[PDB]
């Protein structure tokens, strides 16, 4: 149970899923929640160990680039607060 | 023929955000060359000898 | 079949159109139809890859056209299982 | 702790960088996130007024060159018993 | 069993049999079908995956191009209709 | 499916992290690893055709800056009964 | 039929695929593959003059880009009977 | 410790330098030697993401001038199952 | 974890500003806080190899400023058993 | 609040001379005062985060000249439970 | 067990343990001490065969002196004597 | 058994021999592998005390050199890992 | 231990310090003290070979600064099988 928290924002649906699909595939960590923001956005959130989670979200970045829209946002928590997991499912 | 660490560094930007990590961006004893006068045999490094901390104690 | 293919366009019109054409051109089976928002309507489908393949092509050479046209048009060939749950 | 710190982003990847630095930066309680629509989202905390003040400069200082970025680096001291339904 | 349908006919039976051969040493499609339609036009029918039943189709029309008076059309079907297939003789 | 690809390399590590790629893109048995010698090294995988160029797409540009770099890429569409005892 | 026929290419990928050629061309049963040494890979195929002298061809021109080349093709019809043990 | 640390040299002095800078500066564990065959000697080591990171880092900083070199230093970040038995 | 991060430097406050640093940067265990005299003190945490290394990083570039400095940066990742008595 | 304001001496007169400015200064109380070693001397208060960064304010202004001077003055609004064992 | 007693002595803990950790991985060798001696000055002390001290003390100089501030001295006892046994807790 | 690695790789086995030969000249070392790497490359393993395996490697790097093609790649191993073991012969 | 270590001088003083340091460093044992004349004084002692090496550091660094000085220091790791029969 990696605390680390990746999260990749998407313009579109499509980027979002091949972004949780290298998220998967570049190491065993795990999602934790897509989210739809609106307007568009769409949001992807894994978690796993530090490493693990960088090396996933690089990936990641690297292969939504093309497809579609690309990314709007990529960065890697690497220690989520107590006070942001209420934000993911309290 | 035979005339970069290919890891998850090589995503450009990438930027999770938080994270950084930017921690990476990286004689005396009693008398050992004292005795430079002892004839074949020796302890020591003269060349080749890879891990006496060239490159090896980083 | 457990090859994706998924479908990005501007509107819900060329959307279902778009997943007449999967369902036409190839025999496979189709299992989201989400609105991602701001116009935005995303078809989901299953089945082996190269039907897959065919059927998104086409959709694709038949789907711009029509509405706002395409967003975007990819497949995955084996995805993840745990990608399950987001679908 | 009364005063409220309070932000928008466009894509939440700042925003959860600018919730992070509120836990770093002083004692604020994470009272709500808000989608607004079209891609605003919106947080929200409540603290005391110099820590309210302090994270939310961590904050904006942290959100602003990730992904599309900040919108408004906003603090309000107290806010009034009716605005407290709107939270 | 193959649901993709390959379909090539020609003018003349050695190019159909060019094109079965293809067909047959190209990926997994099992002819189905080898009917004289009248006035030297022979069609050739095989089954298979959409990517395999592709490849196998145009591995057929580069074999058939040239032999003798040479094929018309090449044509594949990726999601064929069940009511189309009495038409094919089931 | 019994569609066979198959990649090359001049060496070992861009010959297993293409076979990495051969199993993550897409869902093909890999069937057999061989040292051709001298640094040649092979890598086989088994599967549907669009399976098999599937697998091939992500090795094609994975192994081609990693060490000596990609050798070849070409994939048979279907091998011949008698061509298993020399794989 | 005691013909022989036999070729060499640089890499196992022209290997495989002009064995694969040899034997969607002629009746010829694939008797050898020879991990030469220096990327040397050569195929050993027993069978009728003209259908190896066959089979050699579509192996010459089946590589001609495939990995990086041929090396060498031709034909034996009778080898000696003490070139068994070279076999 | 799935992750899965590789590094590829010209002969086993870069090879076993390599090696015990794998075992010596992290806490990893090296599953592998291998020798490719034309001097390209091969590494194999497991551990955590991070762990195998450090390693490899090290041993790409400590052996690249010892004898002929490096030649191919490269990780995988989640390695597939399907390879494990191929190792 | 295993791994073992440690910093050094002159006076106490960016000491334990860097300490602050290692315990929010990644999730990390802090083991030792060292006066070793004269006005290094270290600190020592405990984790593993990509959370200590992202850590020391993020507290060291924050640190360098912060009072009078730093004082070394280099972490190991798999240390040996025999640095019990640092415990 | 739960701020932690540290201030830093080269001795002890300064340090505690700024300490009693911490105190008169604003409502926080002093958990601590620590010799480091070789005359680095540090002194930990303890309150709300805005009454500890005036209080920090006014001793860091008013303990320039007092002894041979200041080093370090910095403030965490939220030191980590973590840092209590330091503390 | 090894009566060669090497030891080295640097500015702060890190290269301190940096050089422990140099000579515990390229030589088989028992550190025994870590010493606090005062300004900095802080001391491991191993015990080991001559020529096995005599690797980990060349590894230990070539690994601490571009960290911190860097070694100070970097000699070693061959054979040292009972008496001095117990001034290392004995 | 001394746990000390020597270890020289030359291009072709008359330099690697001569390496071998100044091994079981200089000091108590015993070479406890002859292995070809491919393509030619030759190289020697010996183990023995730290001190010996280094005065043997240095009269390897002294006299390995200027014979033939010469000396290609040389080092020591002071205090060599468990885990190492196994490639080095189990 | 068949290690051989030797020193060269001219006088007794010398010798004998250099004696009493080869056999205080570690534990090698004096075989030959032979007179050359014409002022030359050898000493011969035996150990293993790290013993011999720091023993002969030792002696050498005592000896350096007596009378004209040593004029020879020499070690062997191991001597012939057919040296010592003329001792």
């Amino acid at each position: 149970m990696g605390i680390a928290l990746g999260m990749i924002e998407t313009r579109g649906l499509v980027p979002a899923i091949e972004a949780a699909d290298a998220m998967t595939k570049a190491a065993e960590v795990r999602l934790i929640g897509r989210e739809f923001v609106g307007g568009g956005y769409v949001t992807v959130l894994v978690r796993g160990e530090t490493g693990a989670v960088n090396a996933a979200v690089r990936a990641g970045a690297d292969a939504c680039e093309r497809v579609g829209d690309g990314l709007v946002a990529a960065h890697i928590i690497a220690r989520p607060h107590r006070e942001v997991e209420p934000a993911l499912g309290n | 023929y035979s005339a970069v660490t290919g890891n998850r560094y090589e995503d450009s930007s990438k930027i999770t955000g938080p994270f950084d990590m930017a921690e990476d961006k990286v004689i005396t004893g009693e008398g050992q060359s004292a005795g430079n006068i002892t004839g074949d045999d020796w302890d020591r490094g003269d060349k080749v000898t890879g891990t006496e901390g060239v490159s090896a104690r980083k």
